[PDB]
């Protein structure tokens, strides 16, 4: 809760600005996030999550079509509800 | 978006914002450039080289001179110090 | 004239070469030392990088990239690794002895390691103020290692190392109120004497 100043690198989190947008670095676990001025989030996340990471931006398979595992672990056909 | 997807993938696309008629906002000093190094060399900074190996990131850019100091674009002659 | 040594005692601590301890936590990438500096060639450039190491802990594993003969040699975790093999792998050598990796690279230049945190480069007769970084000059003179990248000597440490980070655009620490007691021991006067 306490608002801190930016730039900022606590806990192997470097919390930068790259080209005029914000970013959130993580490459011990794995993961590179940033923003853009209007807002749209990006994530990028290494090939080590193959089969792992399942939530909203689905699991990192080849496939697309199966990539709706719910909470339960459920193949569904609405993005909805998901 | 569309743009991105298709860099990711290995195969970049350029100048394509040229006649689009929309380009991604930025703050003032600044717009939306493809492929710029993230190595953005600005003023207070190591003339050092060859360590920023890192893939090209697209991302609004200062022009050719006009050095970056604390958010905006400053030209290269007017670079402060510090203490 | 003896062959001086930095070091980097624990884990945000810095020894100079004409020897002058100073505290510095940092978190971003930081030039420990190099030649590129003002009027010379430039030969070699080690760097440091730290990730999480503000307030020493279990974490803070390094990162060392060192670039000379425009090579580039790395280690972390334990192992070194080569990203980019260097002309002249005559002058070339590592030796895995015991707890540490010594490490030639030429006639005028060597560094250690622990495997674990510590840094200590070591340097000949050859420089003698030719070099300048975190380590300082390598003068004699040893009130002058805190002569910033902009040419002026500082007072307070912490915005010293400040001035000698790779990534202009990263996080520049923080001046932390001084008192003889870190975080954890601050307000803990029974576990500051068993430490003691
Ligand atoms: C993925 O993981 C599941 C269980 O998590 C396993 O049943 C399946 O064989 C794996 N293969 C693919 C293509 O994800
Ligand atoms: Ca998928
Ligand atoms: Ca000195």
């Amino acid at each position: 809760d306490q608002r801190v100043s930016m730039p900022y690198a606590s806990k192997g989190l470097y919390l930068e600005t790259e080209a005029g947008y914000y970013k959130l670095s993580g490459e011990a676990y794995g993961f590179v996030a940033r923003i853009d001025g209007s807002g749209n989030f990006q994530v990028l996340l290494s090939d080590r999550y193959f089969n792992k990471t399942c939530g909203l931006c689905g699991n990192f398979n080849i496939f697309a079509e199966d990539d709706f595992m719910t909470q339960e672990g459920t193949l569904t056909s609405d993005p909805y509800d998901f | 978006e569309y743009a991105r997807t298709c860099a990711q993938e290995g195969m970049v696309l350029y100048g394509w914002t040229d006649h689009s008629a929309c380009s991604p906002v930025c703050p003032a000093g600044m717009e939306y450039r493809q492929c710029v190094s993230p190595c953005a060399r600005t003023c207070q900074s190591l003339h050092i080289n060859e360590m920023c190996q890192e893939r090209c990131v697209d991302g609004c850019s200062c022009p050719e001179g006009q050095l970056l100091d604390e958010g905006l674009c400053v030209e290269s002659t007017e670079c402060p110090c510090v203490h | 004239v003896c062959d001086a040594t930095c070091s980097t005692i624990g884990m945000a601590h810095y020894l100079t070469f004409d020897g002058l301890k100073y505290l510095f936590p940092g978190e971003c990438q930081y030039v420990l030392v190099q030649d590129y500096c003002g009027s010379n060639p430039g030969t070699f450039r080690i760097l440091v990088g730290n990730k999480g190491c503000s307030h020493p802990s279990v974490k803070c594993k390094k990162r060392v990239t060192i670039l000379v003969e425009g090579g580039e040699i790395e280690l972390f975790d334990g192992e070194v690794n080569v990203k980019r093999p260097m002309k002249d792998e005559t002058h070339f050598e590592v030796v895995e002895s015991g707890r540490y990796i010594i490490l030639l690279l030429g006639k005028a230049l060597s560094v250690v390691w622990d495997r674990h945190l510590s840094i200590s480069v070591v340097l000949k007769q050859t420089y003698q103020e030719k070099v300048c970084g975190l380590c300082g000059n390598f003068d004699g003179i040893q009130n002058n290692d805190l002569t910033s990248s902009n040419l002026q000597v500082e007072e307070d440490p912490v915005d010293f190392g400040n001035s000698w980070k790779v990534s202009s655009q990263c996080a520049d620490t923080r001046k932390v109120p001084l008192d003889s007691s870190p975080a954890t021991c601050h307000n803990n006067i029974m576990k500051q004497t068993m430490v003691d």
